[PDB]
């Protein structure tokens, strides 16, 4: 196996969580929530 | 309802944690698994922002085709779990003898943060060519990610975090650089009693 880990992976991983734990402080991109997107109804309803 | 084409099929995929408490005790927990009547489709424009769109990104790969090789898998991950090894095992089959390149990209906020690259050779089994990636170790990012996710008080917070986390799996014919399979992966945390679940969608142009 060959593995390419980006420069700030530790920072980046932390950013993943305080994006939700500290939303007004985190300087991270925002997105339309998946369950609000034009996707099949099954997408957020487990079988 | 399968992830595959006439040239390559994903037969089995599973991500797991193995624990060996003592020499007589073994435990294995599956986070997600595939493989153990018509597929719904998904407009791929609805997910382009979820994956890297530089050179070699999903949009470029999809434009090159073949578009029937492209899938979106929605996972409900089983994080209900208590010497430890985190790993991924997968199996592919083909009618053709190939050397295969398997690229697994972990993406956060639609940007690649980790890429694992594995090369696999065919074995002829049961009348066709088979590709096995056995106990591939999870990168440190994934292991630390699962840990942090688990430390969160409630499941809905985990889901909120997973909004920004995706995995892109691309399998390539090494000789021709042809795309054999591409799997775009999105995650929520399971709340069921049967554990991990998933949905498979065909990706289509509009
Ligand atoms: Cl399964």
């Amino acid at each position: 196996q060959i593995v390419h880990v980006r420069g700030d992976s530790e920072t980046d991983l932390e950013a993943l969580f305080n994006a939700v734990m500290n939303p007004k402080t985190a300087n991270v991109p925002q997105t339309v929530p998946m369950c609000l997107r034009k996707l099949p109804a099954s997408f957020c309803k487990p079988p | 309802r399968s992830i595959g084409t006439t040239k390559l099929r994903l037969v089995e995929f599973s991500a797991f944690l193995e624990q060996q408490r003592d020499p007589d005790s073994y435990n294995k927990h599956l986070f997600v698994h595939i493989g153990h009547p018509l597929l719904e489709s998904v407009d791929i424009r609805q997910i382009y922002d979820k994956f890297p769109e530089k050179k070699g990104g999903l949009k470029e790969l999809f434009g090159k085709g073949p578009q029937n090789a492209f899938f979106l898998v929605k996972f409900w991950a089983d994080l209900n779990c208590n010497g430890a090894f985190y790993g991924v095992t997968s199996q592919y089959e083909s009618s053709e003898n190939m050397t295969v390149t398997c690229s697994t990209k972990v993406c956060s906020f639609g940007k690649q943060v980790v890429e694992k690259v594995e090369t696999e050779y065919a074995r002829f089994e049961n009348g066709r060519f088979v590709y096995r990636i056995n106990r591939s170790p999870m990168c440190e990012y994934m292991i630390n990610f699962i840990h942090k996710l688990k430390h969160l008080p409630e499941k809905y917070m985990m889901n909120s975090v997973l909004e920004n986390f995706t995995i892109l799996l691309v399998v390539t014919n090494r000789d021709t650089q042809e795309t054999l399979l591409c799997m775009a992966c999105v995650f929520e945390v399971s709340n069921s009693e049967h554990g991990a679940q998933h949905h498979i969608y065909r990706l289509v142009k509009d």
